[PDB]
């Protein structure tokens, strides 16, 4: 019942507003509507509340005030219009969380979804921090049209481009979060991150990032989407020598050493990819010692660190250059 | 990267 009251609200200046865009400035603030939204962000977390707001459809009233509210003022400095758009993505976010149904509602308000991915391109990096936390759920355990759909709307160019710019920790934790789930749906996603300017040496930069808080979140993050786009940029010279005149390969040797399961997973993952079909990025590997580092992990216990060390050794092993005996 | 709620 309260929060039937706090989502009656919403409606109202959500038909307010469209009854205004018919004809055409219904205000958010007259209304007491950041407020009200504030109140349902913080419910949002509870998992019973969650469950009283879909039966309410919570989703689409919250979801429709930050449509409307990003098509009138566009992309404004306002202070109430940002902490509207803030509080509304997080209350998204949580609702999105674990929700196979509204992940695929969200999604099929294509209205809604492209007013999210213009948000990214704001001067307030929180509000970029949320945005991009909203894709992430969105982007995880997608069907196959939320799939499309992520890919019609440009999420995965818009959130590469973006993380070019951003400049606190929180807010790029966020974007390479949803660009590493975004990179496993298809190999098209996968082409759009290696084709935006400067992204694969952004990218590389991520690997040796040095973090502010005791957190190896960025380095994953970064090398788990470098080990899904590893497959095109194999069959590619191109993008090989951006990976050379960055020191990647040398990088990702370091990699192999690290306590992070995740780190080392994602390293011999990329190594799979790059030690196939190419005689000089091979060579490369045997004088910077790969084949030691690599046999080490060889009787490793997980699946994925065993199946990736003993295939990018198998790569190696099998092209032996002329200098070694 | 999984999925989460909101990094507050
Ligand atoms: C954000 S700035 N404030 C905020 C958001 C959510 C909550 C609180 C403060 C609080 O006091 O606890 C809740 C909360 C947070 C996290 C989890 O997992 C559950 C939960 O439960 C509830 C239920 C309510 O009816 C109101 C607030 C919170």
């Amino acid at each position: 019942h309260h929060m039937l009251h706090l989502l009656e609200q919403i409606r109202a200046y959500c038909e307010t507003c469209w009854e205004w865009q018919e004809a055409h400035m219904p205000a958010p603030v007259e209304h007491q509507i950041c407020p009200a939204v504030c109140v349902l962000m913080k419910l949002s977390f509870d998992e019973e509340h969650r469950h009283a707001m879909n039966e309410l459809g919570g989703l689409q009233a919250i979801a429709e005030l930050l449509q409307v509210d990003c098509e009138m003022y566009g992309l404004t400095n306002d202070h109430y219009s940002i902490t509207l758009r803030r509080y509304a993505g997080m209350a998204l976010t949580n609702l999105t969380f674990g929700d196979v149904a509204n992940k695929a509602t969200l999604c099929s308000m294509k209205g809604c979804m492209r007013a999210l991915v213009a948000q990214l391109k704001s001067e307030s990096e929180d509000l970029q921090q949320v945005i991009a936390s909203v894709l992430r759920n969105l982007s995880w355990r997608a069907d196959v049209n939320s799939k499309k759909t992520l890919r019609e709307v440009g999420s995965v160019k818009a959130l590469m481009e973006c993380a070019l710019e951003v400049k606190k920790e929180s807010t790029l934790k966020s974007v390479l979060s949803a660009l590493w789930n975004l990179s496993a749906h298809c190999t098209e996603n996968k082409a759009d991150i290696c084709a935006v300017d400067g992204a694969l040496a952004f990218l590389v930069g991520t690997l040796t990032y040095r973090s502010q808080t005791n957190t190896l979140a960025i380095i994953e993050s970064g090398g788990g989407i470098l080990r899904n786009v590893s497959s095109l940029i194999a069959t590619n010279e191109d993008h090989r020598q951006i990976l050379r005149e960055n020191n990647c390969l040398q990088t990702l040797l370091q990699h192999l050493k690290s306590h992070s399961l995740t780190i080392v997973s994602n390293a011999c993952g990329t190594l799979w990819n790059l030690s196939a079909r190419n005689p000089k990025d091979q060579e490369a590997l045997w004088d910077m010692g790969a084949v030691s580092m690599l046999k080490n992990l060889i009787h490793s216990k997980h699946k994925m660190i065993a199946m990736g060390s003993a295939a990018a050794l198998r790569n190696l092993m099998a092209n032996r250059p002329a200098k070694y005996k | 990267a999984g999925e989460s709620l909101y990094e507050k």
